[PDB]
């Protein structure tokens, strides 16, 4: 009834901060390599970070595999422990600690594992069969998180990371403080360990063109715009294909801007200290499938 | 009981690779593109340029 759209030339003549309903074509976007759009964002200190690569994680886990699991830290009231020996793996030993709920192991799909000496591959397989996995190491008096460079919790396809700056890391026995040992809410796990969890976000820079003007607008969101969770996309091939196809739909390489579809959205202007713009309250995924 | 515990131990063991050569795991196409593009420039926006609340 009252749907009206502001031309870009109008927006560029105005002062920030304001909000605008627009319609424009995506002339171009960054990043060209779409995997680089997935960033980690601390809600506490507002820092943006890269997600560690496979190679980075492999280094950490292999380095963990050089250390011998401490027998003193095995089979507590919190968890049952099992050690596997290996062959042709530099004498590696894997410890899996099965976390109990009130002195009883729950069903596998509700059971949290703590692992010493496991590979990323093994951890990811364990995460399919169990509720979740925390990579750990044998500290002086308790099990401790392996490294904040690696995920503090792998649950399903989500690799949860914590902020190195804002976190005050606490040892594994502090998981006793969780209300149950069957739900394993990531934020609750983080709080128990003194971890400030990082948030996954899609960060992109869109160059929008409606034929009256041109404007650079940022995308920054977790799951609204694509209706694809940024927390899952890096570990899910189908969700990656969806992001590829959506970007290919709005800004197909090679062909001319005349043929592109229109992007209906809101943008907010704001003062950095120059005026920047950012998409908000917008999804492409409600009308596209 | 220990038989439920035993079951979880077997499930854990099934996910481990304790012998032979530790083969490379099958990776998604973004992660494959990521591995290839190592060394090149990484897209980055400073957080102060973004509007966060
Ligand atoms: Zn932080």
């Amino acid at each position: 009834q009252y749907l009206e759209r502001t031309p870009l030339c109008a927006i560029l003549k105005q002062k920030a901060p304001q909000q605008y309903r627009i319609r424009a074509k995506l002339r171009s976007y960054k990043p060209r390599r779409l995997f680089q759009s997935v960033k980690l964002h601390c809600p506490k200190c507002h820092l943006l970070q890269e997600v560690p690569h496979e190679g980075d994680l492999d280094i950490i886990f292999q380095d963990g595999a050089t250390k011998t699991p401490d027998v003193k830290l095995q089979n507590t009231s919190l968890y049952d422990s099992k050690i596997w020996t290996t062959k042709n793996q530099k004498g590696r030993k894997v410890a899996v600690h099965f976390v109990k709920n009130n002195g009883i192991l729950p069903l596998s799909n509700e059971c949290l594992l703590l692992i010493e000496g496991g590979t990323l591959s093994e951890i990811c397989k364990l995460s399919n069969k169990f509720n979740s996995v925390i990579p750990v190491r044998s500290g002086h008096e308790d099990l401790e998180l392996l490294d904040l460079s690696a995920p503090f919790l792998i649950q399903g396809t989500i690799h949860h990371y914590g902020c190195k700056q804002c976190s005050s890391l606490r040892s594994i026995q502090n998981l006793n403080s969780l209300v149950d040992k069957t739900s394993w809410i990531p934020s609750s796990v983080a709080e128990a360990l003194g971890i400030v969890p990082l948030q996954y976000v899609f960060v992109m820079t869109f160059t929008l063109d409606d034929g009256t003007g041109v404007l650079e607008a940022y995308l920054m969101d977790s799951d609204k715009f694509f209706q694809i969770p940024a927390s899952e996309v890096l570990m899910d091939d189908d969700l990656q294909k969806s992001v590829d196809m959506i970007m290919d739909m709005f800004c197909p390489p090679g062909i001319k801007i005349d043929a592109y579809p229109w992007l209906e959205c809101f943008i907010k202007s704001y003062n950095v200290t120059q005026i920047c713009y950012q998409i908000f309250d917008t999804t492409v995924a409600e009308d596209v499938i | 009981g220990s038989e439920h515990q035993g079951a979880l131990v077997c499930l854990a063991e099934s996910c481990l690779t304790l012998e032979g050569p530790c083969t490379a795991p099958p990776v998604t196409h973004w992660a494959a593109s990521r591995c290839k593009a190592t060394g090149e420039a990484v897209y980055t926006v400073p957080s102060s340029m973004l509007c966060i609340s």
